């Protein structure tokens, strides 16, 4: 725009306006998304098929990536012990 | 000086007290008495109201004799009380919002060495009472050795920039000084204690994503326990429960409680 | 001698503090109400073969001062009990606890249910009394019923009436509680005649 | 569809309050080169916040013009009191993931004994 | 001889007492005692068996134990109740199955507050139900259900008649958990929303009859029972906040910003002590409204001056004005938007110099921007006043009025 | 953590141990809201002969070898970080916690571990949700629906008024078998959220 | 008392003359609307809330067979629960001025008898109510007669 | 200066309390005695209202101090916060730019994405 | 080095030497304190000024030859073999030999023992230590030590003791403790009666 007490109080009313609201729109999406559950069992499906498929991913690029970290130190362990 | 500012200020609003406490009086005294439904209660009120707003005046009065003892350029000033409001602004707002957090997932480790070393060192800068030696005796994971005055010797145990485990030691006694003793007991009961509420109050500083503030927090906390043997428990008042002083300290508190009786 | 007496009818009606919180978990019925009557009437009864003839009625009136000093109507008609099987097995005089249950100025009209409880027990102990006592007992009757008003409550007039059931009690002539001379006597002494 | 749309909306709205936080954060940051950086992420924080803004906003329009032909009980008619193909592949996922959870225990078992064996061996060295 | 002594740490002097006894026809079995005991050179006060309906759990021991740290602590306030004469009904399971909670009937009706608005609030108040929770178990919650709300406010408060406000008091670690304090400040807070319940009312019953600038002036936003946020202002921006402090037995008004246009404060921070002193001889929300609505304009104005000049806040529409120390200037504000201006450093009598002295010469600079006669006032529109104290460039962006004293 | 999937298990071992002794760092969570159910976590000490527990909330205690001990012990903070994950939901969504209780006494005699406690009122006044979690007995939610909406309480003619219609009335209870998501939280919440206003 | 006094001795002078307020009125008005200036710009309720705030068990409702609508009110309430609903009406006297002279229940004992188990919770229940603290309240009558009945269910 | 002038005026502002509170007792009791039997002499008497006026006279003089002299030292603590003195006030009036710039960035992005 | 405090409580009433002190322990015992085994303090002197070598049993293997005001020299027990190798040319004293014999008792983290000065073979008073293992830092350890006495002592309690003296960081000394025995021995040979 173009004394601790006004923005002190300032601040408490916005921030907890916004924070009402904010969790008035989390409601809300909770009650779509519980609807949306209830009344239509297969999108929910879906979402589970695609996030155990994105886990099961996930966890072959970890391993993936432990696998060569693995055979680096192997390389590493047998390029020493040596006399 | 700061303590001159708040006697100017104080005593602003004691000469506008003055000033309405003696317009109070006569401004109630014009009215004049009310009916009271009884003739004692009507002059009962009438002299008590007349009484207090006579005492508020002398009371007032005091206060400023009192206080008597104690104590392209408008545009720069403009800046600095902008700038000043604005950090007093964001402060409150940064921690009002922090406080109530609406993050409840994440999904919608490699440090270097010298960087530990520099966020140990600023933190040794503060706390002169603290010395913290840091040492790598076995790998990356760093071993700081603690010493609290002529109270405490603890053994942090650094895995990374994070706190993973604490061994509190007395001053006598010995931490061995070499290759550190990470794996051993006070031998007295209230630094095992102190132990217990030291690896407690690491599972509760635990932030997220910031691996500073839970060291800063740790270091503030552990120097708490400098007023050890000294203060006494602030629920029950004696020193000694069980012959033991007052091993545990609020998180957001730092107060002294035997940790029978609990926070 | 009457911090015996408190001590123990103190003891007698005690409430437990720490019941109602974890409810019923005490291990011990306590003392239901014949047990409790019996132990009480002993205890009294040591107290009162113990006491003097002329320290007889002070008691008394400390006795009907602690029971009018109650608040709940089960204690009051406890100790009520005490009092009516501490007069029934011969212990007490049943003349001076009528006149102490009367003459007691916490017995008010508006305390409706020690009024009821009150001439209920003194129906109940009435029918032992010698005649000029009935008749010293109708003409205190007679002023605590005097004091009403002309309009009460509609709820509290049944238990005002319990007053009533003693006068026609004395009054009745086939009961000879008294010569009815007296009792007509007693009645034309408090309304003289041209009074309602 | 709709019900991962509709967790998008959700996620959204619960990460724009951590950006303005972390907007008000910077603000109380920046006392007075480094200014340069601090402006650069103030501006970009805006327009990711602004950017967020309008993906919830064609979210909301998303899930409220689909209203599917199944949405005739209202909310409190839905609580249960007290008084095909998809399962065949949902059962061929589990399997899946049961088996290579299965393996991964028995190569986090195998690294534990590995870390445990090392440990104790450099410390009796000692 | 063979008993056990498990003491309760959060309500101290309780004490269980657990006694083992050999059973006779089973030589490889025991049987347990509980007992519940008090202490005040330790001394015994009372004592009362407790004992009706992998084995190391000893499921009745816990049981009885985590009964017992539950229900102790709602004696002492059942107790503290009982000691002031509140009526309040015994502790009760309430229908959650597992809980504790003590339903008051009928509170200490007031002091220092009217009649009708104590019937008004007795009429009002549904239930007074406290319930104990928070780690160690002493934090104490009421929950008050007031119904027939006066005025609702602009946030999501218009739903049915049944507001619920709650009250926690969480005591000190000494003074153990149920104590005077928590009761004394609940009565506190209840005499406080009483005293504020009474500028409700007077507020709801003068809602019909308004003077027609006041409603679209000002509008009411929220209700907590504790607190009256009202937002005035041509954008809704501004914000008064009422609130009686039973430390110091008086209203305490708290003023904000609120609104996506305003200056850089309230413009009412210069009056507040006039306004409090104010509103504490006559609780009256519509004067504040009334005076707020025709101080704002002035104030606007008398806000944005340099900061040479000082802004004196004397009484209630008289803020005093002073270039420098040598010169002076009155502020008197009046309804219909007129402000009466002076000589400042005139005497309101007998013509002698105050302390500060240094009779402003012109004076008839304000006669224009329409001897010793600058003692007396000169009315102005609130334009004028604008345009006398707005900084304008010059017939460096100075006032008008600085460049006369100047 | 293979046989109970319902709230969550971590377990984090130190990278340093010794031939004496060993820690971990234990973490009971829920499956979707990992960032608020964060009330409960632990740091076992496996000593030659004991374990050491340290809570969170600066409770100690010295478990044995006895694998039913630990068994026992780590299901009735299960137990307890179940209730605290409702505790921690609640104060995310803005619900207003009426009551919470760590171990309570009323009801029946419990397990190994004893019962946890906890009631809510939802945001907008009438609506109320209880939960009562424990090792032997657990999930028994009863929602507090309020009083002329279940229609089937019966009346009583001393209430002459409408006023007194609005309180939170006949407490029914909901079985939380045969419900939607995956987790104890994310059927608290979408329970939080049918019992919400209906802004679709 | 200091700076103050005569002022004070003034008004104690002068308090029940009744002209005083004119004296008073006259030598405050001018000088301080001169300088501040213009002046300023059946059943009672506690008994209903009770009852609205009973367990769902009880089903308390008014008596008109006996005294009905005069003043203290008569109860026949109900006991409905999984429990035993043996002798439903425990007829309740709950008098004027409810924080006080706390409730008497009207014993029946012709109900109460020719039944073991009637027996059993008229015993339990009048020792109940003879261990119950002074100024009880409704609820803890009912709360009593509730456990004692349980008790004679457990007991027996 | 300030603090000496805070001390001259306080001795001052306890004597005009003391008059005030004399001539409004004065001014009472002949009021009073006009009104009742008691026929007092017209004196001096002295008028309330003079006595009032120099009062908060003193008072608003003892404001005007205090307010200067805090708002003085607020500056200089505020200045002390904040190699040629020329170039040292162009790089603070250079920071202070820029940090309005900052501000009227922020400021008109968060005005210009909605509202 | 632990902060410890000792102080001589007289037997009163007509109580026997070793009556008081069964009594003194039994009200230690009872204060949930463990017996932790026995304590021995035996202590010779020198008319050499004056010299003193007292050894507490609390240390196993240490002598300590203290010299009034001046210093304290902790040393092995082959000590006392040159002490006596060198008694010819030393001076010897006679028989103002002083010892304190009596149970040690642990509470908590304090230990308390409490013995009877017996002169030669004759008792005569009795001195209470109170140590503290876990407080290094010493002269502002004082409020507990002085509230376990209250606890325990009651009557009688010390207010201090001057080897503490000004105030400072220095850390309590094993030669502080040898000090304080010092005095009160010197207390028990001539306060007579
Ligand atoms: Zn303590």
């Amino acid at each position: 725009s173009q004394d601790q007490e006004e923005i002190r109080t300032g601040v408490d009313q916005c921030i907890q306006k916004f924070l009402d609201i904010a969790r008035q729109t989390e409601c809300f999406f909770l009650q779509k998304r519980l609807q949306l559950s209830v009344q239509k069992p297969e999108q929910v499906i879906k979402e589970d098929v695609s996030e155990l498929r994105n886990e099961l991913q996930r966890k072959d690029a970890l391993v993936q990536k432990h696998l060569t970290k693995l055979r680096h130190w192997q390389q590493v362990l047998e390029d020493i012990n040596v006399q | 000086v700061s303590v001159n500012l708040e006697a100017f200020s104080q005593a602003i609003s004691a000469i506008q007290a003055l000033r309405s406490s003696v317009s109070r009086v006569f401004d109630c005294l014009k009215d004049g008495m009310r009916n009271k439904e009884t003739l004692e209660g009507r002059e009962k009120a009438f002299i008590a109201h007349f009484q207090d707003n006579l005492h508020s005046v002398n009371r007032d009065l005091n206060e400023l004799e009192r206080l008597s003892n104690l104590v392209l350029y408008s545009q720069l000033l403009q800046a600095y009380k902008w700038s000043n409001k604005l950090q007093y602004h964001a402060g409150l707002a940064s921690g009002l919002l922090n406080q109530q957090s609406l993050k409840r997932s994440a999904n919608q480790l490699v440090l270097p060495p010298q960087y530990v070393d520099d966020v140990i060192s600023r933190i040794d800068r503060m706390f002169p009472e603290m010395s913290i030696h840091l040492s790598r005796p076995n790998g990356t994971s760093a071993m700081l050795l603690v010493t609290l005055g002529k109270v405490l010797k603890v053994i942090v145990v650094m895995r990374s920039l994070f706190i993973d485990r604490t061994i509190v030691k007395g001053y006598n006694e010995n931490v061995y000084t070499e290759d550190l003793d990470i794996w051993s007991k006070s031998n007295y009961q209230v630094f095992q204690k102190v132990t217990d509420h030291a690896t407690t109050a690491l599972l509760h500083y635990q932030l997220p994503q910031m691996p500073d503030v839970v060291v800063r927090s740790f270091m503030t906390w552990l120097r708490s326990y400098i007023k050890l043997f000294q203060a006494p428990c602030q629920r029950c008042g004696k020193f000694l429960q069980d012959g033991l002083p007052p091993t545990w300290r609020d998180f957001r508190t730092l107060e002294a409680f035997h940790d029978t009786c609990r926070q | 001698m009457e911090t015996q007496l408190q001590s123990i009818f103190e003891e007698v009606v005690k409430t437990e503090v720490i019941e109602e919180a974890f409810p019923g978990m005490f291990m011990d019925t306590p003392e239901d109400e014949k047990t409790k009557l019996i132990s009480c009437l002993g205890a009294f009864r040591q107290f009162w073969g113990g006491l003097s003839q002329e320290s007889h009625e002070q008691c008394i009136q400390w006795i009907v001062k602690f029971i009018h000093g109650q608040h709940s109507p089960k204690r009051i008609s406890f100790l009520y009990d005490c009092l009516a099987m501490a007069v029934e097995t011969g212990l007490l005089p049943p003349r001076l606890v009528c006149e102490s249950l009367i003459n007691s100025d916490t017995l008010e009209w508006e305390r409706t249910q020690l009024w009821a409880l009150t001439f209920k027990l003194v129906r109940k102990i009435i029918g032992g009394v010698d005649y000029k006592g009935v008749r010293d007992l109708l003409k205190v009757i007679l002023e605590k019923i005097l004091t009403i008003p002309n309009t009460v409550s509609s709820a509290v007039v049944q238990q005002l009436l319990a007053a009533r059931e003693v006068i026609a009690y004395i009054l009745e002539r086939n009961a000879c509680l008294l010569p009815a001379y007296f009792a007509v006597t007693e009645i034309r002494k408090l309304y003289p005649e041209g009074k309602l | 569809n709709t019900a991962s749309l509709c967790r998008i909306g959700q996620e959204t709205v619960q990460d724009i309050v951590y950006r303005t936080m972390e907007i008000f954060q910077l603000l109380r940051n920046m006392q007075l080169g480094t200014y340069q950086d601090r402006l650069t992420k103030l501006q970009d924080n805006l327009r990711q916040l602004s950017v967020l803004f309008r993906k919830l906003r064609l979210v909301y329009d998303k899930c409220n013009e689909n209203c599917g032909g199944m949405d005739p009980i209202p909310v409190e008619q839905l609580i249960p009191y007290v008084e095909s193909e998809e399962r065949r592949e949902i059962a061929e996922v589990n399997k899946k993931l049961k088996q290579k959870n299965q393996q991964l225990k028995q190569i986090m078992d195998q690294l534990r004994n590995l870390i445990w064996d090392i440990n104790a061996m450099l410390a009796m060295r000692n | 001889k063979n008993k056990l002594f498990i003491k309760l740490t959060r309500l101290p002097q309780y004490y269980i007492v657990v006694e083992m006894l050999e059973v006779p026809n089973k030589p490889t079995q025991l049987s347990y005692k509980y007992y519940f005991m008090s202490v005040n050179p330790a001394m015994a006060l009372l004592l009362q068996q407790f004992k009706e309906n992998m084995c190391a759990f000893n499921k009745v021991l816990a049981h009885f134990v985590a009964m017992c740290d539950t229900n102790m602590p709602f004696v002492g306030l059942r107790l503290e109740l009982s000691n002031l004469e509140i009526p309040h009904q015994g502790v009760q399971v309430e229908g959650d199955g597992f809980s504790h909670a003590i339903r008051l009937l009928k509170i200490p009706p007031c002091k220092g507050i009217t009649e009708e608005t104590q019937k008004a609030l007795d009429r009002s108040l549904l239930d007074c139900t406290f319930r104990l929770q928070g780690r160690n178990n002493r934090t104490w919650v009421a929950e008050l259900v007031f119904a027939n709300c006066p005025l609702n406010g602009t946030s999501t408060r218009e739903q049915g008649p049944s507001r619920h406000v709650y009250l926690t008091y969480e005591n000190l670690l000494s003074e153990p958990v149920g104590g005077r304090k928590v009761v004394e400040m609940f009565l506190n807070d209840w005499n406080s929303i009483a005293r504020l319940y009474e500028c409700v009312l007077e507020f709801a019953r003068s809602l019909p009859d308004i003077p027609a600038h006041l409603n679209i002036f000002s509008e009411v936003r929220v209700y907590n029972y504790r607190k009256l946020i009202l937002c005035y202002g041509t954008t809704k921006g501004s914000s008064i906040s009422i609130q009686w402090n039973s430390i110091h037995q008086k209203f305490h008004i708290s003023l904000g910003t609120v609104g996506p246009n305003s200056g850089c404060s309230n413009c009412h921070n210069t009056i507040l002590h006039q306004l409090q002193e104010m509103f504490n001889k006559t609780p009256n929300v519509v004067q504040l409204l009334q005076v707020l609505f025709d101080t704002q304009a002035p104030l606007n104005a008398i806000n944005k001056l340099p900061t040479c000049f000082s802004i004196l806040p004397q009484s209630s529409t008289h803020i005093r004005l002073a270039f420098r120390n040598m010169y002076c200037i009155d502020i008197y504000c009046r309804s219909r938007g007129v402000v009466a201006i002076r000589d400042g450093a005139y005497s309101l009598f007998d013509n002698s110099k105050l302390v500060e002295g240094f009779y402003p010469a012109p004076g008839l600079k304000t006669f224009l921007n329409m001897s010793w006669a600058a003692s007396i006032p000169t009315i102005l529109t609130h334009s004028a006043l604008n345009i006398l104290l707005l900084p304008s460039p010059t017939p460096y962006l100075c006032s008008p009025l600085e460049r006369f004293l100047g | 953590a293979s046989r109970i999937e319902d709230p969550q298990i971590q377990a984090h071992w130190s990278n340093i141990n010794d031939v004496y002794e060993s820690s971990v760092k234990v973490l009971i969570t829920s499956q979707g809201y990992e960032q608020i159910c964060k009330s409960i976590q632990l740091q076992l000490n496996i000593g030659v002969e004991q374990i050491r527990v340290v809570h969170r909330d600066g409770r100690v205690i010295t478990l044995s070898y006895q694998e039913q001990e630990l068994q026992d012990f780590l299901l009735s903070q299960m137990s307890q970080h179940q209730v605290h994950a409702v505790q921690q939901l609640a104060k995310v969504m803005g619900w207003q916690v009426l009551s919470f209780s760590n171990h309570v006494g009323l009801g029946p005699i419990e397990s190994i571990g004893n019962a946890s406690a906890i009631t809510v009122a939802s945001p907008s006044g009438d609506y109320a949700i209880s939960v009562r979690n424990g090792p032997e007995s657990g999930s028994k939610i009863m929602v507090q629906f309020p009083r002329n909406q279940c229609k089937d309480l019966p009346k009583s003619d001393v209430l002459q008024d409408n006023k007194w219609s609005h309180l939170r009335g006949p407490f029914k209870e909901v079985q939380w078998n045969k419900m939607e998501g995956r987790n104890f939280v994310y059927k608290m919440e979408l329970l939080m959220s049918a019992l919400s206003p209906c802004l679709l | 008392q200091y700076l103050c006094q005569p002022l004070l001795d003034a008004v104690l002078a002068n308090i029940r003359s009744p002209v005083f307020n004119h004296s008073l009125y006259r030598t405050f008005v001018p000088a301080m609307t001169a300088i501040h200036g213009p002046p300023i710009t059946s059943i009672p309720s506690v008994l209903q809330g009770e009852v609205a705030r009973l367990d769902p068990k009880f089903l308390v409702n008014l008596d008109p067979s006996h005294c009905s609508n005069n003043g203290t009110v008569h109860l026949i309430c109900k006991l409905d629960d999984k429990d035993l609903p043996s002798v439903p009406p425990l007829e309740l006297s709950v008098p004027a001025d409810y924080p006080a002279q706390s409730p008497l229940w009207i014993d029946r004992q012709w109900q109460y008898d020719a039944n073991p188990f009637l027996q059993s919770v008229h015993r339990c229940m009048t020792s109940r109510l003879l261990q119950l603290p002074d100024k009880h309240s409704v609820t803890a009558l009912l709360n009593t007669w509730a456990q004692s009945v349980h008790q004679a269910c457990l007991s027996a | 200066d300030p603090v000496q002038r805070y001390k001259m005026l306080i001795p001052q502002l306890k004597e005009s309390l003391q008059t005030l509170m004399k001539v409004a007792a004065q001014n009472l009791i002949q009021n009073t005695n006009i009104d009742n039997g008691q026929k007092s002499s017209d004196g001096p008497i002295q008028r309330f209202d003079k006595c009032l006026e120099e009062f908060y006279a003193l008072c608003d003089q003892l404001e005007l101090c205090l307010r200067l002299a805090h708002e003085c030292l607020s500056q200089s603590c505020d200045s002390a916060k904040h190699l040629p003195y020329p170039q040292y006030l162009a790089v603070i009036k250079a920071q202070i730019s820029c940090a309005k710039d900052i501000h009227t960035a922020l400021l008109d992005c968060a005005n210009k994405v909605t509202g | 080095m632990g902060v410890t405090c000792v102080s001589q409580m007289p037997v009163a009433e007509g109580k026997s030497v070793q009556q008081t002190v069964e009594l003194l322990t039994r009200k230690l015992e009872m204060l949930g304190a463990e017996k932790q085994g026995t304590f021995c303090v035996d202590c010779e002197t020198y008319h050499t000024k004056l010299m003193y070598v007292m050894h507490n049993s609390e240390y196993p293997l240490s002598c300590f030859a203290l010299f009034e005001n001046g210093p304290c020299l902790i040393a092995d027990t082959n000590f006392d073999v040159l002490m006596v190798k060198l008694k010819g040319f030393f001076q010897s004293a006679k028989a103002s030999k002083i010892e304190t014999r009596g149970t040690r008792y642990q509470y908590c983290d304090f230990l308390v023992k409490v013995g009877t000065v017996t002169m030669g073979p004759s008792a005569r008073g009795i001195s209470v230590e109170v140590e503290y293992g876990p407080c290094v830092v010493a002269s502002d350890c004082w409020s507990l030590l002085l509230e376990f006495l209250q606890s325990f002592l009651g009557s009688h309690t010390p207010g201090a003791p001057a080897v503490f003296g000004n105030r400072h960081d220095a850390v309590y000394g094993p030669a502080d403790t040898m000090v304080q025995y010092m005095e009160l021995f010197n207390k028990i040979r001539k306060q007579q009666q």
